[PDB]
């Protein structure tokens, strides 16, 4: 449902 | 903060949003 | 938000989205109170009846947003949490008394046209403005009806309700740390928070100094926009000594 966010915020 | 609650696109420009007047009118 | 409208750009620059990392989803609203502190409802983070007990690493906060689902490149900012603080007397067992929590960000967020903190009330602003009939404003990305989801942030203005009317609308025990808001059945106009809006702010624009103050936190309700029911909000001023203690100590 949500656009993927930059991977840097999930590290 | 000293600048809290003053919105860049509204109060800081002296522009009102479309419904803030409704709030003001209720403060009787 | 039920029976609201699309927010204007920059209308609520303190609005924060609490975002679950995995699965990626909206958890709650929240508000920016300084460059490193975010205010929300305790029940957004801790609610044992629903097996909810998030840790810092489970969540992100997204600040400066308008679109619900889009990644708003060059506009929104995404912050990790350093530490969650729940009010020590938050009553999740019964009635959500003292439904308040703070989140400290790992790094300060840069303010912009879209990102700016709301004020917290002083005793006098609270005494003046927390009166039945006076309207505040609730914003969020929650559902558009009880039983669907908005493209962009929604806004609704709602009147504070007399305490006896709030009490007589529900079987839940109300406390002085809560207030309720919404239109009465005979008032015609409608509107409420709904699922996904909780934790977000109930704000009022002081007519004395033309600043926005966060008087409430979207806390609980029984349905969304039901006739004869009202939304309940955490009374921020009543809990401000705890907010200050946390910020001063940490
Ligand atoms: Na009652
Ligand atoms: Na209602």
């Amino acid at each position: 449902d949500f656009e993927e966010i930059p991977e840097e915020y999930l590290q | 903060e000293a600048d809290c609650g003053l919105r860049p696109l509204f109060e800081k420009k002296s522009l009102e949003d479309k419904t803030e007047r409704e709030l003001l009118e209720s403060y009787i | 938000i039920v029976e609201g409208s699309d927010a204007e750009i920059g209308m609520s620059p303190w609005q924060v989205m609490l975002f679950r990392k995995s699965p990626q989803e909206l958890l709650c609203g929240a508000s920016l109170i300084s460059d490193r502190w975010v205010l929300t409802a305790a029940h957004c983070l801790l609610y044992p009846p629903w097996d909810k007990n998030f840790t810092e690493n489970d969540l992100l906060v997204r600040i400066g947003k308008h679109s619900r689902t889009r990644y708003e490149r060059n506009i929104e900012k995404i912050s990790m949490l350093e530490k969650i603080y729940i009010h020590p007397r938050y009553n999740w067992r019964e009635n959500l008394d003292r439904d308040i929590a703070l989140m400290k960000l790992k790094k300060p967020v840069a303010f912009s046209d879209y990102i700016h903190p709301v004020c917290l009330p002083d005793r006098e602003t609270a005494a003046s403005l927390l009166q039945a009939g006076y309207k505040g404003r609730v914003t969020g990305w929650g559902n558009l009806k009880e039983t669907g989801q908005p493209s962009v942030l929604q806004v609704v203005n709602l009147p504070i309700v007399e305490r006896p009317v709030c009490k007589d609308s529900t079987r839940i025990r109300i406390t002085d740390n809560m207030f309720c808001a919404g239109y009465k059945p005979d008032e015609g106009k409608r509107g409420d928070a709904c699922e996904g809006d909780s934790g977000g702010p109930f704000v009022m624009k002081s007519p004395f100094n033309n600043r926005w103050y966060q008087m409430g936190i979207v806390s609980w309700g029984e349905g969304c926009d039901r006739d004869g029911k009202y939304g309940f909000y955490t009374h921020v001023f009543r809990l401000k000594k705890w907010i200050q203690k946390v910020i001063d100590q940490f």
